[PDB]
RNA sequence: GCUAAACCUAGCCCCAAACCCCCACCUUACUACCAAACCUUAGCCAAACCAUUUACAUAAAGUAUAGGCGAUAGAAAUUGGGCGCAAUAGAUAUAGUACCGCAAGGGAAAGAUGAAAAAACCAAGCAUAAUAUAGCAAGGACUA
RNA sequence: GCUACCUAAGAACAGCUAAGAGCACACCCGUCUAUGUAGCAAAAUAGUGGGAAGAUUUAUAGGUAGAGGCGACAAACCUA
RNA sequence: CCUCCGCAUAAGCCUGCGUCAGCAACUGACAAUUAACAGCCCAAUAUCUACAAUCAACCAACAAGUCAUUAUUACCCUCACUGUCAACCCAACACAGGCAUGCUCAUAAGGAAAGGUUAAAAAAAGUAAAAGGAACUCGGCAAAUCUUACCCC
């Protein structure tokens, strides 16, 4: 568990558009 | 080649699981041709009481009353056993009352124990 | 894959903590406490480096002759090979010289 | 006899039997010698039978009737012991002074720590005794390393369970 | 395995000894097995003061108005899957009743003006209030499947149902709710299935013949 | 049981915790608050009323205390809905089990005022120690036949004072009581 | 150990995006893929 | 017929390695001090 | 009594005498085949033939002629999730011959639910004819 | 979509403070019982070999001195809780256990649900989905 | 606890011809070939062989310890 | 159809193919090996113990050998404790290896070389082979038959 936010933040926005690219939105 | 396992007498050759035995305790000696005396006296004869007519059950009835643990200590065992001897031979050598500064002649002896448990 | 899957439980900092809001109060003591006490009598931490700057080697060697005598003996094992280790290091091997 | 390894038959299979309380201690400090004697037997002779009542139970893959009135038992029959070597132990204060039954002494072995020795009955003195007097109860000058790395590896393991405790305490005050 | 027996001599023949312990929290229950009194449809007015000394304010002139509420509420969950609301409104000897086999599949049921009025029928009664009440009602119902493909009966064609609702109430904070529904034996049967079913005979061994 | 033992509902040594507790498992420990022997509150009877989450404001009865976890098992209420006896056919039933509740979660009850209460231990001359409400005056006390086998002793029996006290031994009145006879005296061994 | 890496993951994406359509284990794998998208460059 | 060199017997086990054997002697006395600071279970044979 | 120092005999001592008895027993039942004048018991360690003959002869009063004892060494082979040896402890198994003729046989020992049962009565099971439908509804 | 991934807290580290800790067991340890201890460390290594030699509060002071007067060694008078780690990390430690060794000795790995169990997306590797002449597996491109 | 040598108290050596004799088992060893070469084996297997009443072989306990031991010298053997 | 194995004891190991339950002896529970065999011995102090063994007799030796009491005092109790199981030990293994002794020397005891098929090459082990019979090769190594003579050390 390596401390800090930043790549939790950005990796936790590339699982987002993955998700989006996935099943796009209506 | 063990090491953690506990050496019991099942283990060595037979000069090792002659020797070696459980928690048992010596009886007799050992003679000539290996001849084993048993000594009478070392067994222990299992003083056993009557058990007739005796009225205490092992367990004891809910309904009995809690109390507070007192232990007894030695100034309780001398007040009631020891002091109304002395109040009432006061009031009118220490071996008169119970008590025996040796005990080298005594059979039950308190130290060392020479009575068992 | 050694990333997080999680955004991790949040931070909260109070910058009005007791220890941050008084932060560095009494560092000019000297300089307007008419001298009394120097601010390096001010530190907190172990008693050979209050008030004491050096490297390693120093270091060690001061804990050694300051605390040395009441260390722990495989302590004072390990802080003997060290400060012959660092010896033969600062003075034998490197590039500068 | 042997009917009394067994309790009454009517109970055989009742996977429930009704039992009172165990002995406590003040119970039985009103009881005489005599009583807690005879009282031990029959103590004795109830756990025997609850013990053959128990290997049977394992023996059958069937669970106990009533398993609680076993502990009941060991406890009275512990408490009985107490309460005899109570009167025991205030008997020798009095008699004697000696506040342990069996003498021994503060030794120190080969390995430089100090044990209670315990004494063992012997018939000659300690003088003439061959196989005692190769029992060596004095510590050589190069134990007295070992004790000291004996004495800071306690201290790490103390140094270490109270500034643990420090963090819990630390940790229980972030959380509340 | 098939009952407690064959756990029990499994455990037996396995060892595995269970001792029987004693906890001090038993299952506070809010339910009966099934009905005090099955009703049988072609006095009990010490019930109901059994009723009324509990709860000391009730009226039965006004109570099938509340057990319509209460029925068709409870319905109307189960075109939402709403279980929250449900084990308010039902019992829990009902919920596996009429929520297990309705999973992973929509239903669109919908109530349509009933035919009679509905109407008290019996009364009985560690304290269990049980109600049960006649209704004659019109229901729509359209059972879909996980593919949303109809599998029983049309959305707009109304149905005459008979219901026997039994309710039951815990008599400090329960309230009225669906216990079970007594079905008749003298009932007509229920909507044909719009598929076909095969049922097999008995699967032979090699040694047996078919008889 | 292994350290940072984890409990829970189950008690302590039945079977199905040792199916959720086995001797392998390693898990967090919970951070419990340290509410002092002394400062515990709540007991096996209380009438208390749950002030959140599901079934807020409703007042029941304390069933079970689970004190290493600081938890308090209102019965009927904070309930959840778990089958039992479910085999490889039937579906089990369904049952309201309780869910545990912090003892932050839940205050008592004045048995005359029947309202949420802070509750301290106040001191009187008539009992040492008691609950005493706050926002009254109010005691609240500490809340909630036989009969012999062959084999229990009566009351009568078990209060019996046959303890003469004497500087005799057990086995000194024993030997005197069973009349056994001994003229050999005890020859002295050494002790080392 | 003090600070290590957190941010690795998207500096191994920064290389291997400009890899996805190569043969082999050259799309796939860093210490391939770095020679072949270099040597693409 | 290499590698077979264990040829077990416990009297030459317990008179080779054993506790009186270890204690007859300084050198072992420090080796069951040793193995006492290490912490390990089994002192000896 | 076990756990306790003995105090030493010399020769022409006072009989050595237990008051309290440490020990416990426990008779086993047999099995394998034996005589029916064959009673097998659990001795506990530091209890010898001697002991046992007179603590049957003393406690139980049982005319008890012959005992052979054995020492029964349990299985130091079962392991933890640790991989370390769990020791089923060892224990003294004595046999005992009875005087007098008589015979012993280990007797026969060992010769909520309301609404599970009673909704193992209504489970109702579904008819294959409905295909899946449930069947809470009444249309 | 399999293998898997993730996780936060067991604990640990560096300071401070304070001077710690029934029974059997030196005979074959875990066994109820019979006629004597002290004695210089050495060597690696540096001297580019090696052979004398080579370290084991502040300030005076790297001064006086010593030294194949060379490598280097070197006084005294006098003075006066965390910008720690967080399961390959931190203790080897879940344990000096398992295991290895005759023995001295060496020495591991690992766990992650939830308030209550009395309730997805991403490494390699495959799969979905084998292959089409030609060649460091691309690049310029191209309708392809 | 292997192996080199020794100490103590033991043991085995069929049959045939007639003694550190010969043929020859058991047993000890390993000449030569072949197999095996991550093997059955960190040195084995199959056959052939040398010895087999002696300076034999072997079980058990004990001794010698690394600036050493031990050696029918191969500068061998002293836990692969 | 094999057997050069087997059965015991010694040493070793320590419940390790008993019951119940869960390529095609593991886990949990329970149970057992019972002393007559074998270990575990000896009251002192003086005093005795020249003549092997080998069927021990003739013989025949040399390397010169495995076996014993008496005097006086003390002595009167007795059968305890321990081992006893297995398909087993040492070789990392369910290893073609290593393992002392007493019995059977073909077994009365113990076991199975082949999962099934086809009948390639190469490889291993074997049997047979016309005519020739060392022409092979470093060398009659191997195999088959058994033998003469001469050197070197
Ligand atoms: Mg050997
Ligand atoms: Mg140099
Ligand atoms: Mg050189
Ligand atoms: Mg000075
Ligand atoms: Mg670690
Ligand atoms: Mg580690
Ligand atoms: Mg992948
Ligand atoms: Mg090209
Ligand atoms: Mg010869
Ligand atoms: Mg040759
Ligand atoms: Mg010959
Ligand atoms: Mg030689
Ligand atoms: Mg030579
Ligand atoms: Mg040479
Ligand atoms: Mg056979
Ligand atoms: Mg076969
Ligand atoms: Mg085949
Ligand atoms: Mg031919
Ligand atoms: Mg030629
Ligand atoms: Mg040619
Ligand atoms: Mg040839």
């Amino acid at each position: 568990v390596k401390k800090g936010f930043r790549a939790a933040f950005r990796f936790q926005k590339e699982l987002e558009r993955q998700r989006l690219l996935r099943c796009p939105p209506p | 080649a063990d090491r953690m396992s506990k050496w019991t007498s099942k283990r060595g050759p037979r000069s090792f699981r002659g020797r070696k035995g459980r928690g048992a305790k010596g009886i007799g000696f050992l003679t000539s041709g290996w001849r084993f005396v048993q000594i009478k006296e070392m067994v222990p004869e299992f003083v056993v009481p009557d058990l007739t007519g005796f009225k205490l059950k092992p367990y004891v009835s809910y309904l009995a009353p809690e109390s507070e643990e007192t232990p007894l200590t030695a100034a309780q065992l001398f007040s009631e056993a020891v002091a109304p001897a002395i109040e009432k031979d006061f009031k009118d050598n220490l071996e008169k009352y119970g008590f025996e500064p040796t005990q080298e002649g005594k059979l039950f002896q308190l130290y060392p124990r020479n009575f068992l448990r | 894959i050694g990333i997080r899957l999680t955004l991790p439980p949040p931070k909260v900092v109070d910058r009005w903590n007791e220890k941050r809001a008084m932060f560095g109060v009494y560092d000019n003591i000297g300089i307007l406490g008419n001298f009394e006490k120097h601010p390096k009598e001010l530190i907190r931490g172990p008693i050979w480096l209050r008030g004491w700057k050096g490297n390693e080697l120093q270091r060690c060697i001061r804990k050694r002759k300051m605390v040395g005598s009441r260390m722990f003996a495989d302590d004072l094992h390990n802080l003997n090979k060290r400060i012959r280790y660092l010896y033969k290091h600062f003075n034998r091997h490197g590039k500068f010289r | 006899g042997l009917e009394e390894f067994f309790d009454d038959p009517k109970n055989w299979g009742q996977e429930k039997v009704k039992s009172g309380a165990a002995w406590t201690c003040q119970q039985l400090r009103n009881k005489s010698n005599e009583d807690l004697h005879k009282l031990w037997y029959v103590l004795l002779k109830e756990r025997n039978m609850l013990l053959t009542l128990e290997q049977e139970a394992k023996r059958q893959r069937l669970p106990m009737p009533s398993p609680e009135r076993l502990d009941k038992v060991v406890d009275s029959m512990d408490a009985l012991d107490k309460v005899v070597q109570e009167r025991e132990d205030a008997l020798r204060l009095l008699q004697t002074g000696q506040e342990r039954a069996r003498p021994g002494a503060w030794r120190r072995d080969i390995f430089g720590r100090i044990i209670w020795h315990k004494f063992k009955q012997w018939v000659i003195p300690w003088h003439l005794n061959k196989r005692y007097n190769r029992k060596r109860f004095f510590a050589l000058p190069y134990v007295d390393h070992f004790l000291r790395l004996e004495r800071e590896k306690r201290a790490r393991i103390k140094a270490r369970k109270e500034n643990l405790e420090r963090k819990k305490a630390k940790i229980l005050l972030k959380k509340f | 395995f098939k009952t407690e027996k064959e756990f029990m001599q499994h455990a037996r023949k396995a060892g595995l000894v269970i001792p029987p312990e004693k906890s001090d929290r038993s299952i506070h229950l809010a339910c009966t097995a099934g009905i005090f009194d099955a009703y049988v449809p072609p006095a009990s007015q010490v019930s109901i003061r059994r009723i009324k000394d509990y709860d000391a304010n009730f009226k039965i002139k006004d109570f099938p108005e509340k057990a319509k509420d209460i029925f068709i509420e409870a319905h109307l969950c189960l075109n939402n899957s709403d279980h929250d609301r449900l084990h308010t409104l039902v019992t829990e000897h009902c919920f596996p009743d009429m929520t297990w086999d309705i999973k992973y599949k929509t239903v669109r049921w919908s109530f349509v003006e009933s035919l009679e009025p509905s109407h008290v029928v019996q009364v009985r009664c560690n304290v269990y209030g049980q109600i049960t009440v006649r209704m004659h009602t019109r229901q729509t119902l359209a059972i879909y499947d996980r593919f949303g493909r109809l599998m029983y009966g049309q959305e707009d064609v109304p149905k005459d149902v008979l219901e026997y609702v039994v309710f039951e109430k815990q008599l400090p904070y329960g309230s009225w709710r669906m216990h079970t529904k007594i079905v008749p034996p003298w009932a007509p049967p229920k909507q044909p299935i719009l598929k076909t079913v095969m049922i097999p005979g008995p699967q032979l061994k090699p040694e047996e013949e078919y008889e | 049981l292994p350290p940072h033992y984890r409990y829970g509902m189950s008690p302590p040594g039945s079977v199905a915790d040792k199916r959720k507790n086995p001797p392998w498992i390693r898990r967090r420990p919970v951070v419990v608050e340290p509410i002092s022997d002394e400062d515990w509150y709540l007991f096996c009877g209380d009438t208390v009323e749950i002030l959140e989450g599901k079934d807020a404001g409703k007042q029941g009865k304390v069933v079970q205390v689970i004190r290493q976890r600081n938890w308090v098992v209102v019965g009927g209420l904070n309930t959840h809905y778990r089958y039992i006896g479910k085999t490889m056919d039937y579906r089990g039933t369904m049952i309201p089990s309780e869910a545990p509740l912090l003892h932050r979660q839940v205050k008592l009850v004045d048995p005359m005022d029947r309202k949420p209460t802070e509750i301290e231990w106040r001191f009187t001359e008539a009992g040492e120690r008691v609950r005493v409400s706050t926002r009254s005056g109010r005691i609240i006390p500490k809340p909630e036949t036989w009969i012999d086998g062959p084999k229990d002793t009566s009351v009568e029996d078990a209060l019996e004072r046959t303890y003469v006290p004497c500087l005799k031994t057990l086995q000194e009145e024993v030997m005197e009581a069973m009349g056994i006879k001994e003229t050999r005296k005890y020859k002295k061994v050494y002790w080392y | 150990l003090r600070n290590r890496v957190t941010d690795r993951y998207f500096r191994i994406q920064e290389v291997l995006k400009h890899a996805r359509h190569f043969r082999g284990r050259k799309n796939r794998c860093y210490r391939l893929a770095v020679r072949t998208v270099i040597r693409a460059f | 017929a290499r590698g077979n060199e264990y040829q077990p017997s416990n009297i030459k086990r317990k008179n080779k390695h054993g506790w009186v054997r270890r204690l007859s002697t300084p050198a072992g006395v420090q080796v069951i001090l040793r193995r006492m600071l290490k912490g390990r279970k089994s002192l000896s044979h | 009594a076990r756990n306790v120092v003995y105090p030493l005999y010399r020769l022409g001592g006072p009989q050595l005498r237990v008051f309290r008895t440490n020990f416990f027993i426990q008779l086993v039942r047999p099995g394998v085949a034996q005589p029916e004048d064959t009673v097998q018991f659990r001795i506990p360690m530091e209890m010898t033939r001697v002991d046992l003959r007179n603590y049957l002869e003393g406690i139980y009063n049982v005319p008890v002629a012959a005992v052979r004892t054995r020492v029964q060494h349990g299985s130091n082979k079962r392991r933890d999730h640790r991989n370390v040896r769990i020791k089923k402890p060892d224990y003294k198994v004595a046999y005992v011959q009875l005087a007098h003729g008589q015979t012993f046989t280990f007797p026969d020992l060992f010769p909520l639910y309301s609404m599970l049962e009673e909704e193992r009565q209504q489970r109702q099971s579904s008819d294959p004819r409905r295909g899946g439908v449930p069947s809470w509804f009444g249309l």
